[PDB]
């Protein structure tokens, strides 16, 4: 059963063990059956940490969902794979990245004096070749000033640095001045239209090539892990992976009565169904009541 | 069965979805619980007067306990040890140069804990359960106290399993129960680690055929060794696979002297959880004489006054705390075990020492090490005139009680006769049997490094040099015939000695038949 | 009104009164203590503060923890009601086994009797032990030690005088554990279970026997004062009750060692070898009590551990000068397998006069001495030359001694589980003329390991003709039993197979157990 916040997270879901709870919930009130209570209690950390483990069990089917781009010519597969994640995280409550990453700077820094302490509390969001590289002009504007570098913005004891990391924003790769135009806006619509049009060109190429950084791992860990499993014999690989099948099985049947164990070999079972559903008609496939 | 559905086929199969559910079920309403009972507790306060030496002087703490963990604002924790009319002596847990005077000191209201449980098995933690592995935090585990009441009278019963160390200069002679608390003393690099690595290398052997209730789950506390020194020994409980079921303990000697004193407490915490839950624990304190000079050096540096040689007045207190807890509990408490292995260094074979005759007076048996029989070849250098085991046939074999009962019986025979023919007067034909034989018996009980032996190879091997097959045969190649004796005798005949523990009259008549069509060398 | 603890170093808590200090000695207890911690005041420190002394753990004291004075010393029942049950130091059933039934309890503070209510009557105890029977006799009624180090048998041989003099005579018995294992007090328990000298339940009030245990795992404060409640059960049963009990101190030692471990933050500067100031007399008023009276008796049994096999040792020097028997157990003897290994020279007694015990037992006793040391003399010189010029007199000397050291031997009632053999009890006239003959030349026939671990004279020749029947008869089964055996030693198969698997589980099931322990509780 549904708790009523597991199931308004399912309404945009589209995966199917969502969808299918979603219409068993709304065929049960369509017989004569009433809405419970929206909770409007749970103040804000309870708030956090229940959008937080329900937006993990949208994402979760969902990125299972997506086929993954491994060895793909061009990078439209890429932006296929980006979109899906996007449209993802959009069903599971998220933001745009940018939104949603500019949001948790602006959560884990407001408490912040100095730049020395934004530089050092939002280390696990920005990358450590970026990280390096305003930590070093910080303490370039640090020598000239003999004064710690406050994070005013209006004193420009913290402009003289800023004008250098923009430098290092654009040493980067990345057009710093274009984003700093597209979240400051403009008035006209025909002036922020023609900067939008080049922020967007940034963030494919930036989510794109993301995305391809996920793919290329993954495709180097396939390759380790067949390249180290084309060193064995085939004896020491078949009960490597019936001793590692055989281990999982019974860590899932030693729990009894917790849901993701009945799920877990329901599972196995349905894998076993599909088995012996191309074992009966190779040329057609699964079996598919339509 | 057949077709499905595509609504029922087109679920992704192994995502996690109902882990993740499971947690936000069991967690939702148990932080809901914790907010609405949210009363954030008033911490009392303390100025550091004076710091130096690990021992910092704190004023104020007023409604702080003895014993209690407190924390300085340098995050370096600390132990308030004698609180005192004008101050609290605070032992620091860690370097104590970033403590500086007028530091604030807050008192953690808890008295100091370790993380227990079957989480700490296979990892190396430091004097206070924190890991230092390398491998994350201590998954399924849960902190109690260091400082626990041992155990009164009638939570025990009688020391009636053996415990096989493997080592049969151990298992024959001073012999060890489980809940028997045995003193390895020995002088500077004897095998003094060596008996008790074999001992818990031993436990691996003996796990994987015992059933699960009677398995021995060993923890090493290293006190005071090197850190590479106890790397050593990761290094060998992994490759041997006793990593397994073993926790190390380890404050080296670069950790402050407070972890180091606090070390086999922590240490004795996390096997009395296998104590207390039924099942049997094996703690090894390597080096309480390097627990005693951690425990000398704070005392004097919170100017309690010192006494024999310079040591506390309590340092007897500190070791019966502590080897005390090693017990075997009654059937209604479960049963369950500690078995202490603590480990004393001596100077010159000075067992007189002040920190060597309290653990004497405290432990029921003693294995003696001499570093004279180390280098004449007897190797587990086992004095076997001066080791006891206090519990003694109670807790053997009792297929080696029958055997090793002439073995110690025939060494003291051995031991005053060569006091007398190494002079070269005169020898007698039956004296110069008693030589002749007691050096069989020297030769058997000598073993290689880090092979234990399991207890029915021991016994068949002591059989066979106490039975008489092992006459005529070289004195220098006994340590060789004795692999032919456990190798061409039959592998069938070790199992029925494993499962009855007893030589039966149906197989003294079997074994002695087989102990004869085995080809010794030299003969 | 009340006190408050004001500084805590150690077992050593100060605790300061606004007024009406508590006596020297009394009792304070703590209130909001986790456990009930008893402080038992040593010295007034001057500034309206006592400092004392804690009968539990002083972990978990708070500077101004509450303090209540009791107005009266350490106060534990005493009577009937505890004949049976196990008690702390400060009187509380340690045995899980109800309240204690407490007919007027008493205060464990007393001054010693005094110099007119004393008994100067001296008739023997008889033990069974031959040694002690013969070189040192016990008093019946006085103050016996058992010295000796570490593992030369002083709990064996208190424990074969617990159930050779215990187990039926004319009054009760106290065992005062004093500070040493927890392991042994649970076997005395048990083995006094299992002997009908406790009974548990509905026939408790049938038992002969209090113990009060101190053991090692406790401070130094409990481990000085739990000898001193042992006393006060005893002094009960001797002063209201007017009858012969005898009291068991395992470990006086433990007394001394612990009044020292809290000695110099008592604010002491340190005595010899490193013991109190104060040890004399703190030993002293504990063994000036332990006195037959006009009353009735108190027969003492005491271990004393010397520290290194040392009787130069503060602790035990100090100690011999109490006892009216002195039995030296040593290290010596207990490796040559003589056992019980009391040292025959070294053992004294004030009952070896000959006009006490007569003198057909004080010749003998002197003869088995003077030949014992006799052959000390000649054993630098065995250990040498070798027996070959020893003058027909001087080898007969080293026959007829090394015949005695064997005869010294007994094996233990208690020493079953240890050995092999059934315990031997022997009369004092037995030994008497078992000794007599083996120092007059009469039992040179035999051979001196017919002596070894027997009873009487009749069993030394009951074990030298039985060791010619064996040692005349191994040429038994050197024709037999090689081959064409009666088939009564069945095939290997065959006893593997009537191995009956037990199952080997590979999971260890360690996980599973700590989360069901987990939402347990
Ligand atoms: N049974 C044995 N056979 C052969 N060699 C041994 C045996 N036991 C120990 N040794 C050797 O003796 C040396 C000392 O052993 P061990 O490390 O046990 O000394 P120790 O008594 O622990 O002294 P320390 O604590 O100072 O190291 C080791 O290098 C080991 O190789
Ligand atoms: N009468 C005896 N017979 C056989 N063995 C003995 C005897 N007395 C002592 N022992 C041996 O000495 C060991 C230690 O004696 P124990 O009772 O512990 O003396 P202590 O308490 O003085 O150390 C015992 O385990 C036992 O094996
Ligand atoms: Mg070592
Ligand atoms: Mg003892």
């Amino acid at each position: 059963a549904v708790s009523k916040k597991e199931v308004l997270y399912f309404l945009s879901s589209k995966d199917a063990e969502s969808s299918t709870a979603v219409k068993s919930y709304l065929k049960s009130l369509y017989a004569g059956a009433q809405v419970e209570a929206t909770e409007t209690d749970a103040s804000e950390l309870i708030a956090q940490l229940e959008k937080k483990y329900l937006s993990a069990q949208v994402v979760e089917p969902g990125v299972h969902n997506i086929a993954l781009p491994l060895g793909e010519s061009g990078s439209a597969p890429v932006k296929r794979y980006a979109a899906e994640l996007f449209n993802l995280g959009a069903q599971a409550g998220f933001e745009c990245p940018f939104i949603e990453v500019s949001k948790k700077f602006g959560q884990e820094t407001a408490t912040s004096e100095t730049v020395k302490d934004v530089l050092n509390k939002t280390k696990s969001y920005v990358s450590a070749d970026y990280n390096a590289a305003l930590n070093e002009v910080l303490s370039s504007v640090e020598a000239e000033i003999n004064g710690p570098v406050l994070f005013d913005g209006k004193t420009e004891g913290f402009k003289k640095f800023a004008a250098k990391a923009k430098a290092v924003a654009v040493s980067r790769g990345l057009p710093a001045d274009t984003i700093l135009a597209y979240c400051a806006g403009s008035a006209n619509e025909d002036a922020a239209d023609k900067v939008s049009k080049e922020f967007f060109t940034w963030f494919e190429s930036a989510y794109t090539a993301d995305a391809a950084a996920e793919v290329k791992a993954i495709e180097a860990e396939a390759a380790s892990i067949l390249d180290r499993h084309l060193a064995k014999p085939v004896a020491q690989i078949r009960k490597e992976q019936a001793s590692a099948y055989a281990s999982l099985l019974k860590r899932a049947e030693t729990a009894k009565g917790a849901k993701w164990a009945e799920k877990y070999l329901e599972d196995v079972k349905a894998v076993q169904w599909f088995d012996a559903s191309v074992a009966e008609a190779p040329a057609s496939g699964p079996k598919v009541a339509a | 069965a057949d077709a499905k559905a595509l609504d029922e086929l087109r679920k992704p199969k192994f995502s996690s979805k109902y882990l993740i559910q499971h947690v936000s079920q069991k967690l939702i309403p148990a932080v809901k619980e914790w907010e609405k009972s949210y009363q954030p507790p008033v911490i009392h306060l303390g100025r550091v007067l004076s710091v130096g030496d690990g021992i910092a002087r704190v004023y104020g703490l007023k409604s702080v306990q003895a014993g209690e963990l407190v924390c300085f604002d340098s995050g370096v924790k600390g132990m308030a040890l004698n609180l005192q009319a004008d101050h609290v002596g605070v032992v620091v847990f860690g370097n104590d140069s970033v403590i500086h005077q007028g530091d604030l000191v807050y008192r953690t209201g808890q008295i100091v804990n370790v993380p227990i449980g079957p989480g700490t098995l296979g990892r190396v933690t430091d004097g206070l359960g924190q890991p230092i592995d390398g491998k994350g935090p201590l998954t399924n585990v849960r902190s109690s106290l260091v400082e626990v009441k041992a155990p009164g009278i009638i939570a025990r019963q009688s020391v009636r399993e053996p415990l096989f160390t493997g080592v049969k200069a151990v298992d024959a002679l001073v012999p060890i129960g489980r809940g028997q608390r045995e003193l390895i003393i020995g002088d500077r690099q004897t095998g003094k680690t060596a008996v008790a690595i074999d001992a818990i290398i031993h436990q691996k052997n003996c796990n994987e055929q015992v059933p699960k209730a009677q398995r021995v789950y060993c923890v090493y506390v290293a006190v005071g060794q090197k850190r590479s020194t106890v790397a050593q020994l990761v290094k060998l409980f992994t490759q041997t696979g006793a990593m397994r079921y073993t926790i190390m303990v380890s404050a080296t000697a670069s950790d402050a002297a407070p972890l180091q004193f606090l070390a086999p407490y922590s240490g004795c915490a996390m096997a009395e959880y296998f104590r207390d839950t039924g099942k049997h624990g094996l703690i090894i304190y390597d080096d309480l004489s390097k627990q005693s000079v951690a425990y000398r050096q704070m005392s004097l540096l919170l100017r309690r006054p010192p006494g024999r040689e310079a040591f506390p007045g309590d340092v007897f207190y500190l070791h019966s705390r502590l080897l005390e807890r090693a017990a075997k509990l009654s059937k209604e408490l479960g049963g369950g075990s500690l078995t202490a292995f603590p480990v004393i260094e001596t100077q010159a074979g000075d067992v007189s020492a002040y920190i060597a005759t309290n653990v004497i007076s405290i432990t029921d048996g003693q294995i003696f090490l001499e570093t004279e029989l180390f280098y004449k070849g007897i190797r587990p250098a086992l004095n076997v005139g001066l080791s006891v085991s206090r519990v003694g046939s109670a807790a053997q074999f009792p297929g080696m009680k029958q055997v090793a009962g002439t073995l110690k019986l025939e060494l003291a025979q051995y031991r005053e006769v060569a006091a007398f023919a190494q002079f070269g007067s005169d020898l007698d034909a039956a004296t110069q049997y008693v030589l002749e034989r007691g050096a069989r018996l020297t030769e058997m009980l000598k073993q290689k490094q880090f092979a234990p032996i399991p207890i029915e190879r021991q016994t068949v091997a002591v059989y066979a040099a106490t039975k008489g097959f092992l006459d005529k045969v070289r004195v220098q190649d006994i340590v060789a015939a004795e692999e032919a004796v456990i190798s061409q005798v039959n592998p069938a005949v070790f199992k029925i000695l494993k499962a009855n523990g007893k030589i039966t009259p149906a197989l003294d008549a079997h074994l002695k038949a087989e102990l004869r069509k085995v080809k010794l060398p030299g003969a | 009104d009340a006190g408050y603890v004001s500084q805590v170093i150690g077992p050593v808590v100060d605790v300061r009164f606004d007024g009406e200090l508590p006596s020297i000695l009394s009792s304070l207890e703590v209130e909001g203590h986790s456990v009930r911690l008893v402080l038992e005041v040593a010295q007034h420190m001057g500034d309206n503060t006592v400092r004392c002394i804690a009968m539990d753990s002083t972990d978990g004291l708070v500077r101004g923890q509450k303090v209540v004075d009791t107005g009266s010393p350490i106060k534990v029942p005493v009577g009937r009601g505890t004949l049976g049950r196990i008690m702390n130091v400060i009187g509380e059933p340690v045995d899980e086994q109800g309240p204690i039934d407490a007919a007027d309890i008493w205060s464990i503070h007393r001054e010693a009797p005094e110099f007119t209510e004393q008994s100067t009557e001296q008739e023997i105890l008889v033990t069974g032990i031959k040694v002690v029977d013969l070189l040192a006799p016990y008093q019946r009624g006085g103050k016996i030690g058992l010295f000796g180090g570490a593992g030369v048998g002083k709990t064996v041989l208190i424990m074969e005088l617990i159930n050779n003099v215990a187990k039926a005579h004319g009054g009760f018995s106290v065992f005062a554990g004093v500070g040493e294992r927890t392991r042994e007090g649970n076997d005395l328990y048990r083995e006094m279970i299992e002997s009908g000298v406790i009974k548990l339940g509905a026939e408790r009030g049938n038992s002969k026997c209090t113990l009060v245990y101190g053991q090692m795992n406790e401070p130094p404060g409990a481990r000085a004062r739990v000898a001193l409640t042992g006393l006060t059960v005893a002094e009960y049963f001797r002063d209201i009750e007017g009858q012969d009990v005898l009291l068991f101190v395992d470990n006086i030692f433990r007394f001394t060692q612990a009044n020292s471990e809290v000695s110099a933050l008592l604010g002491r500067i340190p005595s010899a070898v490193g013991y109190q100031p104060t040890l004399a007399t703190d030993l002293g008023g504990l063994q000036e009590r332990i006195t037959t009276t006009t009353k009735g008796s108190i027969t003492s049994v005491q271990a004393v551990y010397v520290p290194a096999d040392d009787l130069t040792d503060p602790a035990p020097a100090t100690t011999f000068a109490h006892l009216d028997a002195t039995t030296v157990l040593s290290r010596s003897i207990a490796e040559l397998g003589i056992y019980p290994a009391v040292d025959p020279l070294d053992s004294t007694s004030r009952m070896l006069n000959p006009n006490v015990i007569g003198a057909e037992h004080y010749n003998v006793a002197r003869g088995v001495q003077k030949v014992l040391q006799d052959y000390k003399n000649l054993q630098d010189i065995i250990a040498i030359l070798g027996m070959d010029e020893l003058s027909e007199e001087d080898k007969l000397t080293v026959a007829r001694a090394r015949k005695i050291q064997r005869f010294l031997s007994q094996p233990f009632q208690v020493a079953e589980v240890f050995t092999g053999t059934p315990g031997k009890y022997v009369d004092l006239a037995d030994t008497i003329s078992g000794f007599q003959g083996v120092l007059t030349g009469k039992y040179d026939d035999l051979p001196e390991m017919a002596f070894y671990m027997v009873g009487d004279i009749k069993e030394v020749k009951e074990k030298a003709d039985k060791m010619a029947k064996d040692i005349a008869s191994r040429k038994e089964a050197d024709n037999k039993k090689v081959s064409e055996e009666l088939k009564d030693i069945p095939s290997l198969d065959k006893l593997v197979s009537e191995i009956k698997e037990v199952v080997i589980e590979e999971d260890d099931g360690l996980e599973e157990d700590f989360k069901a322990e987990a939402l347990s509780s």
